[PDB]
């Protein structure tokens, strides 16, 4: 550990169940004053898939979106939200923090599950 | 210390061509290998760390592979910007060890050199020393041999070469070998010849002159 | 968002010297730091590392007992103490964080040679392929670099200035050559322009066949 211990973010809830077509939301509370970190939203598969992130990535085309990440006023907790949830949106979700150095180092939270009924 | 060998020494390509560079370890670093980029007169630039992970703000065409002992950096569509020297590095243990580096060279048509020989400056003698310069202008590739031959006789252990960096437009090199002899020994011989060999030369050409 | 280094240049053998690297617009205090040198014309060589707090530090075998690496996290300055310097220690020393932020690099030249002005000798041309080649030979000077122009930057086409090579005397020497049309020799006068700023030397040589 030359650099310095940097403790990972968190997720909630462990199991979130929303009806289909409805809106689901997870809360990631991550705090670091030092340096520059970017938050990322993920869902896995039989294997990272990047859904949203904050600051909001505008780099790739594809206009609107379902998945979005936004910081809450207290400036610690963040809102991870899928809107208009399908049936196949179910799966293992998670969040992670990422630094801005070229050799950037990433740490992820403890994965949570989402369920879509109906 | 771990010995990282990079292959090849030089790589001659053009914009758009694939680039694959290899690194071999005296031991195993697992995935702790990194790859850096360096242009002349600059600082090293990280490209790929942990053999897969790409550095931030680094173009997608850049990539890496390999694990344990052998690893490969790759550039899919090469770009004129990408012509530089590439070193790898292991973070496995201490001391961190780099490689000798691979040089990615601009590939052009094969042009033979122009051989020029300069007798010692008349004034340089007024000092008590003599320098003979054999100039080679505008050729490719870089591979060149220069044998100094005084009066049919052998010689070596004397000379030092120099080669300019690759020409911007032309894409060719230039080499100048100097021969510095005591003003005395210089005067006690007759002919000073420069024998050169290049992959563009149909037969090795030799430039020379006489003291008179 | 930088790392600025300091404390470089020329020093005689056995005499010490100390580098300073001051990071900015980052968090220095929490990143780890490295030292990497490179001999001129040769590849990079790792030198030393210090953990962010200073709990541990590792060196290169080549620098053990001689060099010392430390950091003052207050001033956000990395320090490198280089003692018992040998001519082989000539290199450019970069500081880099473990997350790979690198600086400009600082130049340290170790030599026992005094600062001397260059001698400038003409290289007489031709006898070529339709063009004539005439150089000028800049010898036995120190230290580098030396700016060369041809006819005060009024002739650039065919100008080739070779990298100076260090020679057994501990003094650098180089050759600057220019290619011109044969028939032009004598309608157009050729004058070489040598500058060595540290030695404060400016010389103009008139090259004629």
């Amino acid at each position: 550990s030359p650099d310095r211990p940097w403790n990972p973010p968190t997720f909630s809830p462990a199991l979130l169940v929303v009806t289909e077509g409805d809106n689901a939301t997870f809360t990631c509370s991550f705090s670091n004053t030092s340096e520059s970190f970017v938050l990322n939203w993920y869902r896995m598969s039989p294997q990272t898939d990047k859904l949203a992130a904050f600051p909001e990535d505008r780099s790739q085309p594809g206009q609107d979106s379902r998945f979005r990440v936004t910081q809450l006023p207290n400036g610690r907790d963040f809102h991870m939200s899928v809107v208009r949830a399908r049936r196949n949106d179910s799966g293992t979700y998670l969040c992670g923090a990422i630094s801005l150095a070229p050799k950037a180092q990433i740490k992820e939270s403890l994965r949570a599950e989402l369920r879509v009924t109906e | 210390e771990i010995v990282l060998t990079q292959s090849p020494a030089t790589l001659s390509l053009s914009p758009g061509e694939r680039a694959t560079l290899s690194c071999r370890a005296s031991q195993s670093v697992s995935s702790y290998l990194a790859w850096y980029q360096q242009k002349p007169g600059q600082a090293p630039r990280l490209l790929i760390y942990d053999a897969s992970n790409r550095a931030t703000g680094i173009p997608a065409r850049f990539s890496g592979s390999g694990s344990g002992t052998d690893f490969t950096l790759t550039i899919s569509s090469l770009e004129p910007e990408d012509f530089a020297v590439y070193y790898c590095q292991q973070s496995s243990n201490w001391p961190r060890t780099f490689g000798q580096g691979t040089k990615v060279e601009i590939k052009r048509t094969v042009a033979a050199p122009s051989v020029f020989i300069f007798p010692p400056s008349d004034e340089q003698l007024k000092s008590g020393t003599a320098s003979v310069v054999c100039l080679l202008n505008n050729f490719y590739p870089r591979e060149a041999k220069v044998q100094w031959k005084v009066d049919n006789a052998l010689q070596s252990g004397n000379s030092q070469e120099s080669v300019t960096e690759q020409d911007s437009k032309d894409s060719t090199y230039s080499l100048s070998s100097t021969l510095t002899l005591s003003k005395a020994d210089y005067e006690k011989h007759k002919v000073y010849a420069c024998e050169v060999t290049h992959q563009g030369l149909s037969s090795p050409v030799t430039k020379s002159f006489n003291r008179g | 968002v930088q790392l600025v280094e300091s404390g470089g240049g020329v020093v005689q053998p056995g005499r010490s010297l100390r580098l300073d690297c001051k990071a900015s617009g980052i968090t220095f205090s929490n990143s780890g730091m490295h030292w990497v040198r490179q001999a001129p014309g040769k590849g990079l060589e790792w030198v030393a590392v210090i953990w962010y707090d200073g709990s541990k530090r590792y060196y290169a075998d080549s620098v053990k007992g001689r060099f010392t690496i430390s950091r003052d996290n207050s001033k956000n300055t990395l320090f490198l103490q280089m003692n018992s310097l040998r001519a082989e220690d000539t290199a450019v020393y970069y500081c880099a964080t473990n997350d790979d932020y690198w600086g400009q690099g600082t130049l340290v030249t170790v030599s026992s040679a005094s600062t001397k002005g260059p001698s400038v000798f003409p290289l007489a041309p031709s006898s070529s392929g339709g063009t004539a080649a005439l150089g000028c030979l800049v010898k036995d000077y120190f230290p580098e670099p030396v700016t060369v122009s041809w006819n005060s930057g009024a002739l650039t086409s065919g100008v080739h200035t070779f990298p100076a090579v260090l020679q057994s005397s501990g003094l650098y020497s180089l050759s600057s050559v220019v290619t011109v049309p044969s028939s032009s020799l004598g309608t157009q006068t050729y004058i070489c322009n040598v500058n060595h700023k540290p030695s404060n030397t400016k010389v103009d040589k008139k090259v004629e066949p």
